[PDB]
């Protein structure tokens, strides 16, 4: 009985009514037919439910889940009874008195005592709006009832029960958010349940230094997954390739106790999104793109990637234990990015396009409870990190981390808004020898907001 | 200096730390100092020279503080107590209930695979321990001599460790394959030792029958198998029953399932203990019930699919021979009937006409009897069928005293049997059946008739059984003049039609050759019916204790009813129920005006009569509240005149229940002491939980009372097509019901303030226009008067429900 | 053969929007043939 092993809550997508739409009081319905019946729930959610929690497995969400004839919310109890293909699931809330009620094909669902209410006596806060969440190869649709006559099952239960639809007396469609699976780095707040960041002021002799260090390591709540750590701004190369410093430096410092094979120390541009369990870095994305001439020679090959990094298990093998020093230099007039290892230059170098973004990153999997610190030093002829980030410390030989330099995390799953308005794309097949036709003719645009230093 | 230092500790120290108890949970970061305190306390219970007092404190202290410990941090302790345990001495009451709480209360943790919480899951070593501690106990307890105290502590205990238990640990430390697991060795032990107390009870047996009064020699032995062993047994597959019942199709459990051998090695134990006390109730005495509750449990975990298709040869022939047994012991108890022997009887009463009742409900709910009743099987099935009805249908000492116990055996065989004995003419289009497996040859050959018209001679036909019924329904008998006709022969073609609409005519709409039945939704429609009529005529008599049988075995044959019912049976029955109710409501109203007299016979004679009353509405209603959760949406889509009145009946009869006080004491009663299940009616997964304690109080509740489930269920026939104009007038009424008003003070009301029905001209209720369009049902000449009684009754109904159930919610 | 987009959380037609659930990757068209190893595998002489 070979079992495969359970879908991750990356790969099952939120849907959800956004939260401007939240109701505090009132007596609200809404529907949720299943076309494909499967592993789906559906229910009310609070603002501040995560698109990477499962739905009801926390106090923020109060869902159904008639793959199993589940209800939960702050875990799951047994409730109703499970659905098929075809089905309807009517979804009431009664904040007045404080009730939920899910009905199946318009018929009540019960609990094991008999009861209709599936959750009952909770706090309204914010309040709630609608949410489902679909597993893999699910289909649903949820109908808020801008026209009530588009129900199946409102009239049957309902409607004289005094329930509302959820869109009713509403002009205009609601917006609808859903979950996307594209990680991003996020600053580290300071109630992370993995990683805590301690900022020390530059001294006279010692550069300041941001220390990260590891909350539940060497415990039973140990973690001991991959932490994906960047700089908050990032440093940028000149437009073209051709005031008498152009170089910038920063290093990392791992303490002792933490293995040095299990780090990489470098540089990404913002078009990261890459997220594993498992880090190697043979698998980063490159390209090459080779512009010759018309007889066939190549005369131009221009290498691309977005992780420009070293590994300590090469340093190690090139060269507890004691603390390891390792320096990243950019030639910024140049675009050279090159590396250093207790002094030592190692034979590691990259080049990178002009206007090239790069943030300072460190990708670990921790092996101790104090892991690294970023050193944001300088050298001779080498600008510190602030200096070259900020304008206004250019001219400023003087190290400084400002408040606006943090570290942050990779984050997997966001939310993001559903547009208002989709590309109507036409898709035929004209002939066996015309081939098939793709045609898009109505425009369509949207105001884009810009955050610069992300790109 | 010592007996000083004990004085100060059991009345300064450990009764402080016993009050101090919940501020040991969540000590998570002082696991040293936790495990020093555990193995110092123990130690300390295990005093040389202490009072009885102090040690009671001790061992008080020591269970109040682990009682509030999580299991990762009494690993230290326990490995102590696998030590000190199976020596089984004195001092030994307090590890063995600290275990039993433990493994109690703590079971989510070893058992489940997704754990407790956030306690977390069990590590290998905490299984290990549980398993050594069980088989340490246990192994002491086999050998121990007989003391009542020891064993009744030590029981628990055991049970607890095995419920804790996963059935599928393999312990992978010598001194893999499916024969390491804990289930497995569980069984060869329990298997060995159930066939060492076969030949001892044959040797007791040998014993008794020579006349002599002397001590038996394995008395031992006797007494832990009887007083731990089946017990322990039973609870076991009470806890894991859905383990050994699971298959790789079918995961009914989240443990997993049981391998081949297991599920044989479950056939065979429960043939072996069946074999056990075939005719030796006597002999067991007070541990036949015991017995009987083990092969109850036993009855309920048969996977007979899998023992049959993939089992040993000795287990196949010990299932053939268990049922070829209760054939020939129900053949003799016939022939001793019809001869005018107590044991016999007593065998029949207390241990055969449960468990094959057992044994049919498991085949048929788990549709196992069509794989399985083949053959010779079936042809045992058909001995006991025949002996079965002619039983139910004679006239002994013994029939009316056992009849609902004989029409139950024959009903649940009725559901489980695969072949159409009430239809003996298209048995050639049964495939299922043995004869047309078997060569004539071959029948000849086992000595049953080359006929299937004469395999039940005694029992009549379809036709004849329902022209029977029909004619008895029709002319008004009571059941003094049809006891077996009621308690034998209904709830049998109940089971039977229920059984033999799926593979009929109406079933299946295409042909697929002949069928090997008759049976249509007609045939269903029409005995409910002689059903209704039948309670119909037996309204207010004194003793009728068979409606609350005749209610829940009419339950499978409701899905079919067809809707002309509404009008013929339920309306007029309903209407009857609704004037005994109001006559007995006027009549309590005018005793209770007088404030003088003798008012006791008066009272007595009330309460008598809404006993009644309630007996006869909990016979009627779980029918009604079938056939309305079947009709409700065709009444919705399309309202009459009938579906009206039946909301109207409801709702008065509803309206009787809150008013009066007598009413919901009497209807509480009834519940409490027939002990009605009214959740069965109401409903229609996995056992993840343990509800081991049971009140019969808690069995009665307002929210499952049929009364006002019947009005919560036909109240949207009753708020069907309200326009805003029609819900503002039932706001009004019922904010003029609030203020306690009667009927005509509403109606005055109403009739005051028609002009609210304008309101469905309001724009903001505009998006409830054209909701009910769909309907045909919106075309007829506006009447004031029928509008402000229509909205007067529906608010009286919604103004009621809501004060009833304001309560409840808390 | 049959034209679609890359990505697609709903699905609209006719006026009426299904939401859609995560898809694996299909028409992968590998087959990679694995065999059962049949190397270690030894003959008893009796069933020469």
């Amino acid at each position: 009985d070979p079992a495969v092993e359970k879908v991750s809550i990356d790969k099952i997508r939120f849907f959800r009514v956004e939260w401007s739409y939240a109701v505090r009081s009132g007596k609200w319905y809404f529907e949720f037919e299943v076309v494909t019946g499967g592993d789906m729930r559906v229910g009310w959610a609070r603002p501040g439910c995560r698109p990477d929690i499962e739905l009801g497995a926390d106090d923020q969400a109060f869902v159904f889940e008639g793959s199993r004839g589940q209800r939960w919310h702050q875990g799951s109890g047994y409730f109703g009874r499970t659905w098929q293909p075809g089905d309807v699931v009517g979804c009431m809330i009664n904040l007045d008195d404080a009730s939920m009620i899910f009905t199946l094909n318009g018929e009540l669902l019960i609990t094991n005592k008999g009861s209709e209410l599936a959750f009952a006596d909770y706090e309204i806060e914010n309040g709630f709006v609608p949410i489902c969440s679909l597993g893999l190869s699910q289909i649903g649709r949820m109908n808020l009832g801008m026209d009530a006559s588009t129900f199946k099952f409102y009239t049957m239960c309902g409607l004289q029960e005094g329930f509302e639809p959820f869109a009713v007396n509403m002009n205009r469609d609601v917006a609808m958010w859903f979950s996307k699976r594209l990680p991003t780095f996020v600053n580290v707040p300071k109630d992370h349940p993995h990683i805590e960041v301690v900022r020390i002021d530059g001294t006279m002799d010692s550069p300041p230094c941001l220390k990260v260090t590891h909350k539940t390591f060497g415990t039973q709540n140990s973690n001991a997954s991959m932490i994906y750590c960047r700089l908050s701004m990032p440093v940028e190369c000149h437009s073209s390739f051709s005031h008498t410093t152009t170089q910038c430096y920063y290093a990392i410092r791992i303490f002792a106790g933490q293995d040095p094979s299990c780090v990489w120390v470098g540089w990404v541009t913002p078009d990261y999104h890459l997220y594993s369990e498992k880090f190697d870095l043979n698998k980063n994305c490159t390209v090459t793109v080779t512009l010759g001439d018309e007889r066939g020679r190549v005369h131009e090959s221009v290498k691309r990637s977005n992780c420009y990094m070293v590994w300590g298990g090469d340093i190690v093998a090139t060269s507890s234990n004691v603390d390891l020093e390792i320096g990243c230099l950019v030639d910024l007039a140049m675009g050279m990015l090159s590396f250093s290892a207790n002094g030592r230059e190692l034979g590691t170098c990259y080049q990178v396009e002009p206007n090239t973004k790069v943030f300072p990153a460190v990708f670990l999997q921790p092996t101790s409870t104090a892991l690294f610190q970023f050193e944001l030093g300088k050298l001779k002829n080498a600008m510190p990190l602030s200096a070259a980030i900020f304008k206004s410390e250019e001219k400023n030989p003087v190290p400084q981390c400002p408040p606006r330099l943090d570290v942050q995390t990779i984050q997997p799953v966001l939310w993001s808004r559903m547009p208002s308005s989709f590309l109507k794309v036409e898709t035929e097949r004209v002939s066996e020898r015309h081939g098939w036709a793709v045609q898009c003719l109505e425009p369509l645009q949207m105001m884009a907001l810009h955050i610069p230093e992300e790109n | 200096a010592a007996l000083a230092l004990n004085r100060y500790l059991c009345s300064a120290v450990l009764p402080l730390l016993t009050r101090c108890a919940p501020l040991f949970a969540g000590t998570e970061h002082y696991t040293s100092l936790i495990d020093s305190t555990l193995q110092t306390i123990y130690r300390l219970s295990k005093g040389r020279s202490l009072t009885k007092a102090q040690r009671d404190t001790i061992e008080e202290c020591l269970l109040a503080i682990c009682n509030h410990l999580r299991p990762s941090m009494l690993q230290q302790l326990l490995r102590r107590l696998v030590f000190d345990v199976p020596q089984l001495n004195e001092y030994c009451k307090m590890p063995l209930k600290l275990l039993t709480n433990h493994y109690e209360q703590c079971w989510k943790y070893y058992c489940l695979p997704s754990g407790w919480g956030s306690y977390g899951l069990a590590v290998e070593e905490e299984l290990h321990l549980t398993e050594k501690l069980f088989w340490g106990i246990f192994d002491s307890l086999s050998h121990k001599k007989y003391d009542p105290d020891l064993f009744r502590m030590a029981l628990p205990c055991l049970s607890a460790i095995a419920g804790a238990l996963p059935p599928d640990y393999l312990d992978t430390r010598i001194s893999s394959s499916m024969e390491k697991r804990f289930a497995y060795k569980f069984l060869k032990k329990i298997l060995k030792y159930v066939d060492s107390a076969q030949e001892f009870i044959a040797h007791l047996e040998a014993i008794v029958s020579s006349g002599k009064t002397e001590k038996s020699p394995h008395d031992q032995e006797i007494k832990f198998f009887a007083k731990v062993l089946l017990p322990l047994v039973d609870q076991y597959f009470t806890n894991h029953h859905l383990y050994f019942l699971s298959s790789p199709l079918k995961p009914l459990s989240s443990s997993g399932y049981a391998s081949h051998k297991e599920k044989e090695m479950v056939a065979s134990l429960f043939c072996k203990l069946a074999a056990l006390v075939r005719h030796r109730i006597s002999l067991f005495g007070s541990d036949s019930t015991t017995m009987v509750s083990c092969l109850h449990i036993l009855a309920q975990t048969l996977d007979t699919r899998t023992v049959m298709k993939s089992g040993s040869e000795l287990v196949k022939a010990g299932l053939r021979a268990f049922f070829e047994n209760a054939a020939e012991d129900l053949e003799k108890t016939s022939e001793n009937l019809k001869l005018g022997v107590s044991q016999n009887i007593n065998y029949t009463t207390v241990a055969l006409l449960p468990i094959l009742t057992s044994i049919f409900e498991h085949v048929a709910q788990h549709q196992f009897g069509v794989d399985l009743l083949l053959g010779d099987v079936q042809i045992s099935c058909y001995h006991i069928l025949c002996s079965l009805y002619s039983l139910g249908t004679g006239k002994n000492i013994y029939v009316e005293r056992q009849r609902p116990a004989l029409g139950e055996c024959l009903a649940s065989l009725a559901a489980a049997i695969p072949v159409a004995f009430l239809e003996p003419t298209l048995n050639r289009y049964n495939p299922l059946s043995v004869f047309n497996t078997k060569t004539p040859r071959e029948r000849s050959i086992l000595g049953m008739p080359d006929t299937v018209e004469e395999m039940c001679p005694d029992i009549p036909q379809l036709e004849g059984l329902m022209k029977e019924i029909s004619d008895l329904a029709e002319s008004g008998a009571r059941y003094t003049e049809m006891p077996h006709v009621i308690e034998v022969i209904l709830p049998m073609l109940c089971n039977y039609l229920s059984y033999w609409w799926e593979r009929g005519p109406e079933h299946l709409p295409p042909s697929t050759g002949p069928w090997c039945t008759k049976v249509t939704s007609e045939h269903l429609s029409v005995i409910l019916g002689n059903i209704l009529k039948i309670i119909n005529n037996n309204l207010g008599i004194d003793e009728a204790s068979w409606m609350k049988r005749i209610a829940v075995y009419a339950q499978p044959i409701i899905s079919k009813a067809r809707p002309d019912l509404l009008k013929s049976h339920f309306i007029p029955t309903l209407e009857k129920l609704k004037k005994k109710a109001v006559k007995t409501v006027q009549e309590e109203e005018q005793l209770k005006a007088d404030t003088k007299g003798d008012t006791q016979e008066a009272e007595l004679l009330i309460l008598d009569e809404f006993a009644v009353l309630c007996r006869d509405l909990y016979a009627f209603y779980p029918m009604l509240i079938r056939y309305v959760d079947n009709n409700r949406s065709n009444w919705l889509k399309s309202p009459s005149a009938d579906s009206d009145q039946l909301f109207r009946m409801v709702a008065e009869v509803f309206i009787l229940w809150c008013k009066s006080h007598n009413f919901k004491r009497e209807e509480q009663n009834f519940v409490i002491q027939n002990e009605i299940n009214n959740l069965a009616f109401l409903t229609g997964g996995q056992d993840q939980e343990r509800k081991k304690t049971k009140r019969r109080g808690d069995l009665y509740s307002i929210q499952t009372s049929l009364i006002v489930a019947a009005l919560k269920k036909m109240l949207p026939i009753g708020l069907n097509m309200c326009t805003p104009g029609d819900q503002e007038l039932i706001s009004l009424a019922k904010s003029r019901y609030s203020y306690r008003d009667t009927d005509e003070e509403v109606k005055e009301h109403l009739r005051n303030n028609l002009h609210l029905q304008e309101k469905s001209d309001d724009p903001a209720v505009k998006w409830q226009l054209n909701l009910y369009k769909d309907v045909l049902k919106s075309e007829e000449p506006f009447n004031a008067e029928k509008t402000i009684e229509r909205v007067q009754r529906i608010s009286a109904a919604v103004f009621h429900l809501e004060q009833v159930e304001q309560p409840l919610r808390s | 053969m049959r034209l679609e987009p890359v990505k697609e959380y709903k699905r609209d037609a006719e006026g009426i929007r299904d939401l859609l659930g995560t898809t694996q990757s299909l028409s992968q068209a590998s087959f990679i043939p694995c065999p059962i190893d049949t190397s270690q595998v030894v003959l008893p002489p009796h069933l020469e």
